[PDB]
């Protein structure tokens, strides 16, 4: 399984674009707010990230092989501060249906 | 019955009367006031005041306000320079998840970065809805003058501070000033018993004597701010004696001698007051006593024209209480009101929440408001007198604002 | 002048008349005396100002 | 050809050199500084700066605006807290209508109601602009707490009084002080004569000597502004001499024996008694500002707000030497030798020279040559400047500060 | 000519709606210029004058004769200031040929 996640992280191909997996997510009410809980590092890495990718993109180009987004190295920042978005999102929802 | 007061092994003060009120209270005090922070971290305390309904490691945000919204519950912030008070009220069958959300609020914050940067411009609303009077920015000039370092710490944040404060400076700051050595925690309306069962969850963690703060140190000054307002608020104070010392008392009976504001809703209600009148003005005494220095003088709002003689006037009363021109009637008048202020005081069940809170910080004792009176008559006429000397002849801080073309300066005064 | 030394342009100020650039340089709904300052601020109750 | 000085009657004092000069130069020197204000019209003489290409009886704004830049010249406002200053300088061929703009704007202003409103969010930027650095608001703060009435008024606006200042207050201003027996018009590269015919048709009509200003007052204090600044700023001074005393020569010797500026780039008994000590980054100056009653002398430190303190007793305690004799005839001669290089440096220039010749006009109605200066601070002996330091070591001090204010100290333990 | 002049007054009927000739200038870009220049009493005073006779028109109804303005009564409150207005503007426009 561990094996052939790698296959499909390489089969999906935003690592060649240099982006990261929680640069992939669609910014719905609940990314935005986890974005805008980032700390200024991390989102000025996200927006370089999502820049590059777009020129790449545009040019038709994907990084070198070297520079390309290793499975084992891509780290899911987003993804402590997008599970208390949902935590607070859900507990707000079930105090209204309560 | 009366208040209870256990010392725990920690340090924590535990203090509860049970008198079977329908609505009871329940408070925590802190010596972690505006007198704790140093030229690093100023203005920490105002956003740790204003920051009692963030998300706290036991409950998060939503739960901290609709659940006390939801019980018609009250949680409050109250600080002073040296002391915070976190109270909370409501019905008796509500008051065990209040005591979970107070002593989750003092115990165990959390102080996300995004929580406190959206904090920070309630910090900037609160300290101008603050400073739209004159008196609140005149004293706290005044004390900005009077002393160097500790007590000349402001209440509320300056503005270069804002945008600057920190998770990081607020951690340490509760994690230096929140331990159970320096807390009390006072119920009225609740059994001592869970007030001393509530202290083991919570209260435990930090049992250090907290960071100590720097002895205050006089500097004198006169500080004059030209604003506009017709009226030129003036303090002007000296070094006093501290909370404790048998001469504090002394100083309250002279503020009550020389006026502590009117009781009427206004003439002739104080020696200063009666010091001749043709005009609009206001004069009363100023007296604020913190565990190691206080401050004590007079405070005047008047026109701008007549702000010299006015103060002049008001000061030449002082010297004649400094010259033992007094009776014994006025002293006796002097004692009554005061006992009749600090009894009306203590009536509401939040001013004796706050008193019982206080005494327990200051003394670790509870004083029954009957020995109170008793020592307040031990003041004598001839302490009066000396108090007033002391006013008379230490140096002087002032702290003026408005149409200052009139007012005068302190060696002139 | 003399005086000026390295502080003139300290002591004087010279508007360009006719001949960093500034850096960008509210309202809330609106006595007595001498009562010790005591903020205070509420989860419910609005804060007030006890001067 | 030497200035030829001259006082009309009324009081103006003419005074002209026909240097030939391509661009020639023509100031009006008035005693309205902020000192003449009071508490009720502060900021005042700040939009009066401001408000120099105003419409005035003769010429609207767009014509004076218009007009010295049709042929090039500027038109500049330099004001302290005793003395406004208007300059006009071009070509000679066009500084006939360059005396009719500024003669104008001198006397005849209208100050229309519509204009100062539009005026004031300037004044607001300008003062915005004024305070971004450090050495003006502890020099304003300074004067603040220094002094009582007089020179304790800022040469800037207060927040307050923006807004509030009106045309009447203006026009007040300018019909108390800008009279005739205050006035002098000095003019590098003209005629004597022509400043006197414009000197007629203007400049003669206001002629009272008009509201005479209040004596300045001594107070002393320390007004500190904690703002979280990466340095500390510090001046402490004291009460000195006034404009026309030797003791202001023996206090000029004495802040150029302390060090008054780096000659060298990049780089003064105060700054080696600092750098002894501490190695941190610091700029340990000495401060001395004269005016016709009253004077402050003192010193003026920037430094890492830790070492702020130390830094400061040690720049003190160099004055101390030197109020006990502690100095050598070599170091004087040197202080001298910087002060008279540094005067000659000041008038080599032509606006410099213009405001020199002004200057004196008002203070003493007489011209000094350069050379009978550099006799009289010869005058200053060593002994003189002795005595200048030991009038700052013992008067009251009044000190201003500003920065991480945690290590900085008081004047009690100063 | 006074005669014809209040005659063509009562005529132009400005009066009856409480306005002076002033308050029904049409708002080009001088005139309003000027409008901004007056003194805030006159500004607040024009506009209410204004106003009410918006109101009137509104009902189709005239202010009752006694509080009818007078030929005489009228004053000109723009006309000094409207008059710099265009004096400005020319001067900038001729400059502009030089």
């Amino acid at each position: 399984l561990d094996g052939f996640r790698k296959w499909y992280y390489n089969a999906a191909g935003f690592n060649k674009l240099g982006l990261m997996r929680d640069d992939t997510l669609h910014e719905t009410e609940d990314v935005k707010e986890a974005i805008r809980r980032l700390p200024e590092d991390l989102y000025n890495d996200r927006m370089f990230r999502i820049k590059r990718a777009l020129d790449l993109t545009m040019r038709h180009q994907i990084l070198p092989k070297d520079q390309w987004t290793k499975y084992e190295e891509d780290k899911f920042y987003l993804e402590p501060y997008l599970k208390e978005v949902i935590r607070e999102r859900k507990e707000r929802e079930e105090w209204a249906k309560k | 019955q009366d208040l209870e007061f256990t010392k725990l092994p920690n340090g924590l003060v535990i203090a509860s009367l049970e008198n079977y009120a329908p609505l009871s209270r329940i408070g925590l005090f802190v010596k972690a006031g505006s007198r704790y922070e140093d030229s690093n971290n100023l203005g920490t305390s105002h956003l740790l005041r204003l920051a009692s309904s963030l998300t706290t490691k036991g409950a998060s945000s939503f739960k901290i306000t609709r659940g006390i919204e939801a019980v018609g519950g009250k949680l409050s912030v109250t600080a002073t320079r040296e002391n915070m008070a976190y109270t909370v009220e409501g019905i008796r069958s509500d008051i065990e998840i209040l005591m979970e959300f107070l002593l989750n609020v003092t115990t165990a914050p959390e102080f996300r970065r995004w929580e406190v940067a959206a904090l920070r411009s309630q910090l900037k609303i609160d300290k101008a809805v603050a400073f739209q009077n004159s008196q609140t920015r005149i004293i706290e000039n005044l004390h900005d003058v009077a002393y160097k370092n500790a007590l000349a710490n402001p209440l509320y944040c300056p503005d270069y501070r804002m945008g600057k404060i920190t998770s990081e400076e607020l951690h340490y700051f509760v994690q230096n000033h929140f331990t159970s050595a320096r807390m009390a925690l006072v119920g009225l309306g609740v059994s001592h018993s869970v007030l001393k069962q509530v202290a083991e969850q919570f209260l435990n963690m930090r049992g250090g004597l907290g960071l100590a703060g720097a002895k205050a140190k006089y500097r004198g000054g006169e500080i004059r701010e030209q604003n506009g307002d017709n009226l030129v608020h003036a303090a002007i104070v000296a070094e006093s004696a501290a909370i404790g010392n048998a001469e504090a008392n002394a100083f309250s009976v002279l503020q009550h001698l020389l006026g502590a504001g009117p009781h009427i809703k206004n003439n002739t209600t104080s020696l200063l007051s009666q010091s001749g009148s043709h005009q609009p003005f206001d004069v009363s005494a100023f007296n604020a006593s913190y565990s190691d220095s206080g401050l004590f003088g007079i405070y005047t709002i008047s026109q701008a024209a007549a702000a010299g003689e006015v103060i002049n006037a008001a000061y030449n009363q002082v010297k004649a209480v400094a010259q033992g021109n007094l009776s014994s009637a006025d002293v006796q008048a002097a004692k009554n009101k005061l006992k009749a202020g600090y009894l009306m005081s203590v009536e509401t069940s939040e001013g004796f929440l706050s008193e019982i809170g206080s005494q327990a910080l200051a003394a670790g004792s509870y004083m029954p408001p009957s020995t109170v009176l008793q020592q307040i008559d031990s003041v004598a006429d001839a302490d009066v007198v000396k108090a007033a000397k002391k006013f008379v002849s230490g140096k002087k801080s002032m702290a003026a604002s408005g149409n200052l073309g009139h007012t005068p300066f302190l060696d002139e005064l | 002048a003399a005086r000026s030394g390295p502080f003139a342009p300290v002591l004087s100020a010279t508007s360009r008349g006719v001949a960093g650039a500034v850096p960008a340089a509210p309202v809330l709904d609106v006595q007595a005396a001498a009562r010790p300052l005591v903020a205070t601020v509420g989860l419910n109750v609005p804060a007030s100002v006890r001067f």
